[PDB]
């Protein structure tokens, strides 16, 4: 499934079972952020610009995205839960007959 | 002195107020550099 980097974060993050990946743990092919869709030409535009800058600086940006996009599972994590040997995965011994 | 600035600059509160950036060409953050560890060994004789 193709889609957006911000929203298929939080859906694998928000899952049961951990059943769900990203691939490239977090990978993105074309980086353009989200932003607020101004009239053109407005006067309002370099007053927002001043306002979120703001925000970062007195880190309130994180305290939402902590309040809000947080998940639970840990598919950072590699660990496999177990695995179970098949034909496949045990090929080596047999050719070594071979 | 100069027209123009080509270099990694990043861009907050204080330096939106005079200059003028643009549309950011590498998103990135801070973090913390330190030394690593020696991982060393204990496997000399079959006795351990």
């Amino acid at each position: 499934f193709i889609y957006d980097a911000a929203v298929l974060n939080y859906m694998a993050g928000r899952d049961e079972g951990c059943k769900l990946v990203t691939i490239g743990s977090g990978k993105v092919f074309a980086s353009t952020g989200y932003g607020i869709a101004i009239q053109k030409d407005s006067g309002w535009k370099r007053q927002v610009d001043l306002a979120i800058l703001q925000l970062f600086g007195d880190g309130e940006m994180e305290e939402l995205e902590a309040l809000w996009l947080t998940g639970i599972c840990h598919n950072e994590k590699n660990e496999v839960m177990s695995s179970q040997l098949d034909i496949d995965n045990m090929a080596g011994v047999f050719y070594m007959l071979g | 002195q100069a027209d123009m600035i080509v270099a990694p600059l990043t861009i907050n509160n204080e330096r939106a107020q005079y200059i003028e950036f643009s549309k950011p060409f590498k998103y990135q953050g801070l973090t913390i550099l330190v030394k690593k560890e020696i991982p060393r060994s204990t496997l000399d004789s079959f006795m351990q």
